[PDB]
DNA sequence: GAGGTCGTGAGTGAT
DNA sequence: CCATCACTCACGACCT
């Protein structure tokens, strides 16, 4: 009865100890397969031996001297260099001319590395965010946190929240960046509000050349009134998907036949026609 | 009758782990308030990170340009906690700043368990594992949402990070390292005050750098007029849910937005309803291409169970 | 004879 | 002021 709950709660205790034991053994076996002086011998030495060689590795690593430790300034800075999606750019505190630059700028915004070096920083920086920048690394201090825009790459702006401490003059600072078809958009009349970049391969056109115009111009005379009338139906068809087929024009001046399917998307509350989305397929 | 010898081995283990404890280069302070299993897991984490780091040289992080105290300043100036671990689940390092964002000290957290699946609520485990299941996109980013067991809900935390190369090693073989910055999301952001027409009342000024559009230029403009024509349907069903009910209803969204200068900048938006008629407040966060891919995977997965 | 494991009491607290 | 709870810690007996 209650004595049967005794050894059943004692069963819970025995299983707690079971988990404890296998967990210690797991920490132990992982430590074994981790430290090289124990990660090789397949006849894993006895638990005491691996504890001893672990004492060895720990202290030999912790030989530094003259949170105290548990990460080096080198270690943390290295990781933030290859983690923060940012970059390092040492500059000057007397003039501003770039001192050191990292290759970590190289893939983040696809910027060249040593182009900053050889130039000053105000060259390719908005002069409007130079004003107090100049008067931030100035002398007569405080922990730096001045928000600053930054140039992107130019071969094949963004704000970096650079926090740190000024130095010898020069300025050292870092921080994570503070940051075949084509589908288009029309209005209730038929003017391009948006068009995908795939037009260069379906009509031989960059998107801006059709943006700001109505499609009906580029429709063949025999198909113009058709296409107009069609869209007039599709509008009041309450977004029921619908298709039209018209000869789209081209700067190649080749009359190419094609099909376009369209329907209306309505903000469910307003129920007002917010935009027209037109799928297009060049054949 | 192993009373004599088994005692000797037990106490030998205790002595070597005592050596481990006082040699554990943590603070003199918190260590006396520790447990043995705790000390063991902690020492394993240190040895792992140590052999990882020592197997490389200080190449592209030149030293001396910064001081260690100034390094502590830098990490004190971060909006979250740093985390580096293996895809097998094995932790490497956690900056103590997590306290100012999670309460429970790092030493009080890595104690009971030595894995990511020990500092993470059950629900998201598989999902986490899912975004961890793919060991590809090398030196490319990944972004996922998950919770961390709080100091008793557990606050949702965004995690963005990069994988790196495992150095020559039989253990690290089939186990690259993943470093990541993490931050509690519910308060590099633009806040949106939206009404029931998904229009634009007030935006955070910072959108001026995110989109090149000054706040006044967006006053009374349908935000639908900035949506990519493809994830439109996702946003539409989410507006449907945010409208059909009455209460503190929450919403998530992965979207793409255009720009003044042209181009595309993916955004991750979250919404919570203040009142049944009151304004709908929303927090947005910018991401990268794959930093929307992984979110799309996690999102669709969260919808598969339904 | 070594190495390791499944088991319990006595003392110890946070809930 | 105990009262059930986990969690940590030793210990003689017990596989192989």
């Amino acid at each position: 009865s209650s004595a049967d709950k005794e050894r059943l709660a004692r069963e819970n205790h025995s299983e707690i100890e079971r988990r404890r034991r296998n967990k210690m053994t797991a920490y132990i076996t992982e430590l074994s397969d981790m430290v090289p002086t124990c990660s090789a011998l397949a006849r894993k030495p006895d638990k005491l031996t691996i504890l001893r060689m672990a004492v060895s590795h720990m202290k030999s690593l912790r030989g530094t001297g003259n949170k105290p430790s548990f990460l080096t300034d080198q270690e943390l800075k290295h990781l933030i260099l290859e983690a923060a999606d940012g970059f390092l750019f040492i500059v000057s505190c007397e003039t501003g001319r770039v001192v050191y630059v990292s290759d970590s700028v190289t893939p983040v915004l696809n910027q060249p590395q040593s182009e900053w070096f050889g130039s000053t920083l105000y060259d390719q920086v908005h002069p409007d965010d130079v004003d107090k920048l100049r008067e931030q690394l100035s002398t007569s201090g405080s922990r730096r946190s001045f928000i600053c825009r930054m140039r992107c790459g130019t071969s094949s702006f963004v704000v970096v929240h650079c926090t740190g401490y000024i130095k010898a003059f020069c300025l050292v600072a870092i921080g994570r960046l503070q940051v075949t078809e084509f589908i288009s958009r029309h209005n209730i009349e038929g003017i391009f509000t948006f068009v995908d970049h795939r037009c260069v391969a379906t009509v031989g056109y960059q998107p801006q050349e059709l943006l700001g115009k109505n499609i009906v111009e580029f429709c063949h005379p025999e198909d113009q009134q058709l296409l107009r009338d069609s869209f007039q139906q599709v509008v009041k068809l309450k977004g029921q998907v619908l298709s039209v087929m018209f000869r789209f024009r081209s700067k190649t001046r080749e009359w190419l036949w094609m099909r376009t399917s369209s329907f209306t998307f309505q903000n469910p509350y307003s129920d007002e026609i917010e935009y027209i989305i037109c799928t297009n397929t060049n054949v | 009758s192993t009373k004599g010898a088994s005692k000797a081995r037990r106490d030998q283990i205790n002595a070597e782990i005592r050596n481990l404890k006082e040699l554990l280069p943590l603070a003199e302070a918190d260590k006396v308030r520790l447990s043995y299993l705790h000390i063991m897991s902690l020492a394993c984490i240190y040895t792992r990170k140590g052999v990882f780091f020592a197997g490389g040289t200080p190449l592209a992080g030149p030293t001396g340009l910064l001081s260690a105290q100034e390094l502590e300043d830098i990490v004190a100036a971060l909006p979250g906690f740093l985390l580096v671990f293996t895809a097998e689940g094995k932790l490497l390092y956690l900056s103590e700043s997590v306290s100012e964002h999670l309460g429970h000290s790092m030493v009080d957290l890595v104690a009971q368990g030595d894995s990511i699946y020990d500092i993470i609520d059950p629900a998201d485990h598989l999902t986490v594992r899912q975004q961890l299941t793919m060991p590809s996109a090398l030196d490319a980013d990944r972004l996922f949402r998950c919770r961390f067991n709080t100091s008793k809900g557990n606050k949702l935390v965004l995690i963005r990070g990069r994988f790196h190369a495992h150095p020559p090693g039989a253990y690290w073989a089939g186990n690259p390292v993943f470093t990541a910055f993490c931050a509690p999301l519910e308060p590099a952001m633009f806040q949106s005050r939206h009404a029931k027409d998904l229009a634009l009342l007030d935006v955070s000024e910072s959108v001026l750098i995110y989109l090149g559009f000054e706040r006044s230029e967006l006053l009374c403009k349908s935000w639908y007029g900035l949506l990519h024509p493809e994830d439109l349907a996702q946003a539409s069903s989410q507006h449907y849910r945010l409208l059909a009910e009455s209460g503190d209803i929450q919403a998530e969204m992965v979207v793409r937005l255009q720009a003044k200068h042209g181009g595309w900048t993916w955004i991750y938006c979250m919404l919570y309803s203040e009142g049944p008629e009151g304004p709908i407040t929303a927090n947005n966060y910018p991401i990268s291409d794959t930093e929307a891919w992984s979110l799309r995977q996690q999102l669709n997965s969260e919808d598969t169970q339904a």
